[PDB]
């Protein structure tokens, strides 16, 4: 029930806000406020030709 | 959030193609045509002569 990462940094008040690679979720958007996605990034499998 | 990621796009008639019927006579012009014509028949007569 602890969050770490950027997360954690942002709910636990040590930053303002989380610019990087932070992908839109269910419970991070239940623990903090995001912005408008600004890049589509889902979930995607990458396999040798 | 979004429910449905997207972007403006460009929808255009895809040109069906028409088939002429002197398609195969197409890539020779109708002179070249008629000059072939006129050197196969030179050609067999001088070979008899
Ligand atoms: C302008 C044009 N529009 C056309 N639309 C069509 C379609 C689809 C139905 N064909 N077609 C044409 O073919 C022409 N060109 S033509 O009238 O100078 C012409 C006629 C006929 C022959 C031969 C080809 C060998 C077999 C015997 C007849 C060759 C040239
Ligand atoms: C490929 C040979 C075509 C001969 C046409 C003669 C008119």
């Amino acid at each position: 029930n602890v969050w770490n990462g950027m997360i954690g940094e942002v709910v636990y008040q040590r930053a303002v806000m989380a610019v990087g690679s932070l992908t839109i979720n269910e419970e991070r958007s239940e623990v903090v406020d995001f912005s408008v996605p600004f890049v589509e990034t889902g979930i995607s499998v990458m396999v040798s030709r | 959030k979004p429910f449905k990621y997207q972007g403006l796009t460009i929808l255009v008639k895809k040109e069906i193609p028409r088939s002429t019927l002197d398609s195969f006579m197409q890539p020779f012009q109708s002179t070249l045509w008629l000059l072939v014509g006129l050197s196969v028949h030179v050609v067999a007569v001088m070979l008899y002569l």
